[PDB]
């Protein structure tokens, strides 16, 4: 007689002669909020800042920073593979990422499958020197090995042209793979999409938290010029995530268990 | 779908007096895309669901 | 092969690939043989008519013949080796089995004797068998990568 | 039909082509057949017994799984319906030589329970876990069952002794999941039983009551035949 | 349906009788279900590959006898069909609980010969064999052929290289016979391969050929499970 | 009887009922991939970095 | 052909449920250039082949 439910649901006499009244109210939205927020599907389609990337720290010289980043936004605390250093309760160090906590990275985890094309923007603000014309390029990786968020550099400046080449060989930007170029004194903008190409696969694990230690199957590189000059010390990438059209998850399982802390001192 | 200026012709964000079934679930098509489908197949307010 | 040319810019594959057989005998060389397609490997010793896909051509009126697999595979799509990492692997054994099973292939393909080669006289008699290849009705390429960036057509020095 | 013989046998030429389950002949000649003409009659055949046969066998129900609650003591309990149902020995004989499975793994809980004990616990089923560092399986704390009445439950109970029927469908990114390959039904969900306090009776009886875990798959496309032996 | 259930999923009530594959429950009360509501789509299973299932296993042909006639030696072999088909390994772990079978099992034979050997050979069944004492199976007498040549024959030659399925029908006086008994198989039927005199070769030539049976179970009705394990 | 053919040809039964059964898949690339790659010509026509010149 | 906002009104790079003509040989007639022709002159779906 409805008594173990596993949705409940056994209406007693509560205290309203009319059942769900501000659903009757149609012209609500016209006098307090302007719009209504129905579902998180067009929500998701706001972009939000994950996080900034500075090419002056990893090369020396005038060279060409590359970013192999996951096509899905790291996650926000305390990571045991994380990019970054903050000081823990112990007064220690632990590996900690600085970025921000955006919609996808709160509602991927409750959800079990994964699936659909994720959208990026790069920005490229800060300082600059004035002896600059570099290219932003994005460019995909392969679905078959998912790398990690990593850095490089790739030196520009020899004395042959050759190992010059051979430099500019080594790099994503030069294969078949999809490629985005802008150039940075007339647009600093990409404004790309990473398509959901897989091995014969459906979905993948929404509830895996572990993006910049292993990455996904669709990651991007982000590749631009840098010098060793002061001025440039400034100048750094901005990193905007959002969703892409064909973008769902699966079936949800609860949220997660969450944490409550602010940023650490970064160490 | 793609169309040139979309945005013009949506009711787009809000009350748009009839767009008050919110209380009404989208359908799904067995292989729609979201883009030339169910935003013109359910009705006219099935942009509010982000479709 | 133009089965391997015409699959490397790519990172995934799906589809059937046909296999043309092709025997060098004389009129008086009888015998059977027998193609097993297996998912995953044939064991060390023979193989059993049952528990795997078999056929058993006679070669007195078919001595040449083509054999298609279809997609049996777990997946939708495989993954590309490349020409690139084909140089490297084992791919056609003729001493022992080769080892399938991985996310790049469709399993694996291999001839064993039924009846034995019989012969009209006391001469030494060496038969071959040439094995052509191409793809099948369904056979499709995906994902445009990275699988050519490492070919020549220029000699190592 | 023709050629000397008589009404006992027939001699005749069947085809070249020669299919039966799996094994194709391409002979090089239409060999010779020898019949011997027996068509037996009817009561000669038991009737009415197709229920349990060979090709559905997967959808034979084993008792996976056995508990006792005990008044004063709870239940909390984790369980692998899929590594229980296709860890037995007898369904390990069935898919031996095929490599392709699909199942969808339906489960019963069954429970035999009395008007005086009461006390309740829930049944939660995880989908897929296969790269989930999230939903901890841990020791007992009464906020896990907050986060395991959003996944499929079910509410197991004494007092009205009833309920429990899961139909576990089959999520995995690919279809058709290897039966050859190391561990290939332990990462596709599992069951855990949490006890929300503690089983209780009215008049002070010790008696341990059973929870039994039934299972079997329901629509099995089990299709790819090879030599190697499945795990 | 009601009750505070969404799209995603269905909280329902089954009935009190649940049949699945020869288990029953007889239950005192309609238990609760969770359907996860799950329908895959098409393009998510193999199509075509109904061929090699799992309840029509014993119609897989296995090669039970392999033998090579070379020039100068004849053949005379004695096998067991029955015995040869039903004593494989893999054929006993698919009638393994079950106890009644009554099949039909043909055979087929294959020689690859050439247009310069000659000579032939005659194999025969001996059909029922339990209380049989007359037709010797002893060594080879050129006046065994006369008896062998009314029983299911054929005749196997390698010139033509030709012929050779026989259908050797179920003949026992009881119906289902038993496979947990002990000798279930051996004594319902034998095949004896008599050679008329010697392989030759016309050429000189002294390369030995191979004369390969098959046999597989036609119509198989495999019906009662218990727990004792098939010899 | 097709017996020296240079391009072969002879199909022998092999181990399926279904003959091509993935060109019956209509909706496959709405699943998996997104896109279909039928020719050289349509892909010829994404540009590629070649070289760089100082 | 040259025609404006042409990449609007193609089905461009998919499924399209009809599309699934791959297995069909593109015809080229004898003095055919690639714009102006055989995307028109085959069928809708003939812009899978490059054209």
């Amino acid at each position: 007689d409805n008594s173990n439910n596993p949705v409940g649901g056994n209406p007693i006499d509560n205290y309203g002669t009319e059942h769900a009244p501000l659903l009757k109210e149609d012209n609500q939205y016209l006098v307090y909020q302007g719009e209504r927020i129905v579902s998180f599907k067009d929500l998701l389609r706001r972009y939000q800042y994950l996080n900034s990337y500075w090419p002056q720290e990893t090369g020396s010289g005038f060279r060409y920073y590359t970013l192999d980043s996951p096509g899905m936004p790291i996650y926000r605390g305390w990571d045991p593979n994380g990019i970054d250093q903050g000081q823990d309760s112990t007064a220690g160090n632990s590996p900690y990422n600085f970025c921000s906590m955006t919609l996808l990275n709160y509602l991927a985890p409750a959800f079990v499958c994964q699936r659909g094309s994720l959208r990026h923007k790069w920005v490229t603000a800060g300082a600059r020197v004035n002896s600059t014309a570099s290219v932003l390029s994005a460019t995909r990786h392969g679905v078959l090995f998912p790398l990690p968020l990593a850095e490089t550099a790739h030196p520009l400046d020899n004395a042959l042209v050759g190992d010059r080449r051979s430099e500019l060989q080594e790099m994503q930007r030069s294969r078949l793979n999809g490629t985005a170029i802008t150039p940075v004194r007339l647009n600093n903008t990409l404004e790309i999409e990473l398509p959901y190409y897989s091995i014969g696969q459906r979905f993948h694990a929404s509830r895996f938290l572990d993006l910049a230690g292993t990455g996904d199957t669709q990651g991007v590189e982000i590749a631009c010029e840098i010098s060793d000059g002061g001025n440039d010390a400034n100048y750094r990438l901005d990193q905007f995530v959002s969703v892409g059209e064909d973008f769902t998850l699966g079936m949800f399982v609860g949220a997660p268990i969450m944490y409550f802390y602010n940023d650490p001192t970064a160490t | 779908e793609f169309k040139h200026d979309g945005l013009i012709s949506k009711p787009a964000s809000a009350v748009a007096k009839a767009a008050d079934a919110l209380s009404m679930i989208p359908y799904i098509a067995p292989y729609a895309k979201a883009t030339s489908m169910v935003a013109d197949k359910i009705g006219k307010i099935a942009r509010i669901f982000g479709y | 092969t133009a089965l391997a040319f015409a699959s490397a810019p790519f990172e995934t594959w799906q589809g059937s690939i046909k296999f043309h057989f092709k025997v060098v005998c004389s009129e008086y060389h009888r015998g059977r043989l027998r193609l097993v397609y297996n998912p995953l490997t044939n064991n060390a010793g023979p193989v059993a008519f049952n528990q795997v896909y078999s056929t058993t051509i006679d070669i007195s009126n078919d001595r040449e013949f083509d054999y298609e697999c279809k997609w049996t595979d777990i997946r939708a799509w495989n993954a590309c080796i490349g020409i690139d990492g084909a140089t490297s692997a084992t791919f056609f054994n003729t001493a022992a089995a080769v080892t399938g099973g991985t996310p790049f292939d469709n399993g694996t393909l291999s001839v064993y004797v039924v009846n034995e080669l019989a012969t009209p006289s006391t001469a030494a008699a060496d038969v071959k068998v040439q094995v052509w290849v191409s793809a099948g009705d369904d056979f499709a390429v995906a994902v445009p990568g990275v699988g050519l960036s490492q070919l020549s057509y220029f000699q190592q020095q | 039909p023709s050629a000397n013989d008589g009404p006992s046998f027939t001699t005749s030429k069947t085809s070249q082509n020669t299919t039966s389950e799996n094994v194709h002949f391409v002979d090089g000649d239409t060999p010779w057949t020898y019949d011997v003409a027996a068509t037996p009659d009817e009561t000669s055949k038991l009737s009415g017994f197709d229920d349990a046969g060979l090709g559905e066998f997967l959808s034979r129900p084993i008792k996976i799984q056995q508990y006792q609650w005990t008044p004063g003591v709870q239940l909390f309990q984790t369980f692998n319906p899929w590594s229980d149902y296709f860890g037995n020995a007898d369904v390990l004989e069935k898919i031996n030589r095929f490599r392709n499975l699909r199942c969808k793994l339906c489960l019963k809980v069954l429970i035999n329970g009395n008007s005086f004990y009461y006390g309740r616990a829930l049944l939660s089923y995880n989908p897929y876990l296969r790269n989930d560092q999230v939903t901890v399986n841990r020791s007992f704390f009464i906020q896990d069952l907050i986060a395991a009445s959003n996944k499929p439950h079910i509410l197991l109970d004494p007092c009205s002794s009833e309920g429990g029927q899961m139909c576990l469908p089959f999520i995995w990114p690919e279809n058709y999941l290897d039966i050859t390959s190391t561990g290939w039904e332990d990462q596709m969900g599992e069951c855990i039983i949490h006890d929300f306090d503690v089983l209780r009776h009215a008049n002070g009886g010790t008696d341990p009551i059973t929870v039994s875990i039934f299972a079997w798959a329901e629509d099995v496309s089990l299709l790819i035949p090879t030599t190697v032996a499945a795990q």
